[PDB]
């Protein structure tokens, strides 16, 4: 059932991850006790490992986790099927940089030409309705399902499409495959929640309510879906050492509140 | 209309703090735009609860005393032998002891006949006459040595902490131990919702920075 990947490019990409893994940093995640979100904008969360408290950049950790899952489950991904259809031409509207119809069409051309490759190896299914040369009728049917019980936020979807055409090097097997995995990982990481001043009376009741609901959504995601997965299978690369900081040593705190 | 700017800052600090969660079944991790002299703090869950409980006990005790509603249980066959100087000291502060439910009469190697005692003191004394004498003398000496000032009831919201200093040491000790005993302990499970309520109540306290026994209730870790 599971399709065999004999690509040398993929083998070298997997060896690169394996040589980067830091044993002691991986031990902190392997036996973590999740506390909660510290900062939604800078994507910080606190965990306990043994009798030590840590500050973790979960944007950095999720980026590395989804890049690793992508490498593992390469060509063997499940699909996320997408009334409310998504058109690629309409997505690129968020960019004023592409001040031309042909400039927006050039991006879609690079992706549509590689529709077979993107659907087979990455489960990124692109469907055309009109003519083959016509790019206005190109829609996105499905996305890869990396983690069961998780649906990525499509806020980052117009940036995923833009980078797939503009950033990804389609002229080299290894650089191309590596770039698509990094683009999926960037899409898959939970969104940042910019800080909103709740005490300021000059902001509407909807603006403050939506911010609260955005904060509650990330909190539930990290606690129920992301941190259980991180704890279960995350391998920490040496370059992630800066994103894992010891904030407290609890035996030193027991001494402070030793007696009442 | 001048004030000292340092006093207002202490209250506004805790007010800007949102709860993260319980840490190691001992602490409540809290987090604080405009981060001037203030980010991450670990609150002792026992000290937090004990503090809230003490301020409730103090508020109840001083509301009763100030309104003349403090219960004074009638006591029988309680006569204490006192020195001439001790008898004069009790004669001098008879009016002061009545405010705390301690009712006596000075007789004649004199004798102190205790007629009434408040419920707290009745329980603690447990028939031990040597204990009761020591406890009443301690307060009488506190008053005479200007270490405790008398309860002024001439004044007519009640801010219990404006009278907190007048409370006899024996009453303080009883309330400190009741609050300690009723409080949540290290090792006890708390849901995020229970932690939210605990910190909300703590931020409404007159002194949220220490437990009932004067030890710190929280430590910044950021
Ligand atoms: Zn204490
Ligand atoms: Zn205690």
């Amino acid at each position: 059932e599971r399709v065999n990947v004999n690509l040398t490019s993929i083998k070298k990409l997997r060896e690169k991850v394996d040589d980067s893994i830091h044993r002691e940093l991986t031990d902190i995640f392997a036996n973590l006790n999740y506390v909660g979100v510290v900062d939604e904008e800078r994507r910080l969360a606190a965990i306990q490992h043994d009798l030590k408290l840590f500050l973790i950049d979960y944007g950095s950790v999720c980026y590395e986790l989804f890049y690793q899952i992508g490498l593992t489950d390469f060509a063997n991904f499940g699909k996320i099927n997408l009334s409310d259809d998504i058109v690629l031409y309409n997505l690129l509207s968020e960019f004023d940089e592409l001040n031309d119809d042909a400039s927006k069409e050039k991006i879609i051309s690079k992706i549509w030409d590689m529709s077979s490759m993107l659907n087979e190896y990455y489960s990124i299914e692109l469907v055309n309705d009109g003519l083959d040369n016509d790019l206005k009728s190109v829609k996105l049917k499905s996305l890869p399902l990396l983690l069961k019980g998780y649906i990525p936020s499509l806020v980052k979807l117009p940036f995923f499409i833009y980078r797939l055409g503009k950033e990804v090097d389609w002229e080299d097997e290894q650089e191309c495959l590596d770039g698509i995995l990094r683009e999926i990982a960037l899409l898959y990481i939970p969104d940042m929640v910019p800080k909103v001043d709740t005490s300021d009376a000059s902001l509407s009741e909807d603006e403050k309510a939506q911010f609260i609901n955005r904060k509650e959504h990330i909190s539930s995601l990290l606690e129920h879906v992301l941190f259980p997965c991180i704890k279960r299978r995350f391998l920490a690369p040496r370059h992630i050492l800066k994103d894992v900081v010891e904030i407290a040593n609890l035996p030193d705190l027991y001494k402070v509140f030793e007696r009442c | 209309g001048k004030t000292i700017t340092d006093f207002s800052i202490s209250r506004s600090v805790l007010a800007k703090y949102e709860v993260i969660n319980q840490v190691d079944k001992k602490f409540i991790l809290i987090r604080c735009s405009i981060h001037n002299c203030p980010l991450l703090v670990l609150v002792d869950q026992h000290a937090c609860d004990e503090r809230i409980r003490l301020e409730e006990l103090f508020y109840s005790l001083l509301t009763e005393v100030v309104t003349g509603t403090f219960v004074a249980r009638d006591l029988k066959d309680c006569c204490i032998e006192v020195d001439r100087t001790e008898a004069d000291l009790f004669k001098h502060y008879q009016s002061e002891f009545k405010k705390w439910g301690i009712g006596y009469e000075t007789i004649e190697t004199s004798l102190l006949e205790i007629k009434t005692l408040p419920e707290m003191l009745t329980s603690k004394y447990n028939g031990d006459k040597d204990y009761l004498k020591m406890v009443l003398l301690q307060h009488a000496h506190d008053l005479k040595d200007f270490k405790k000032l008398p309860m002024d009831l001439s004044h007519f919201k009640l801010y219990w902490w404006k009278y907190s200093s007048c409370v006899p040491t024996v009453f303080h000790e009883i309330l400190n131990s009741k609050a300690c005993r009723s409080a949540v302990m290290f090792g006890d499970e708390l849901t995020r919702q229970e932690c939210i309520i605990l910190i909300s109540k703590l931020s409404r306290c007159h002194n949220p920075f220490e437990c009932a026994h004067g030890r710190p209730s929280m430590v910044p870790i950021a």
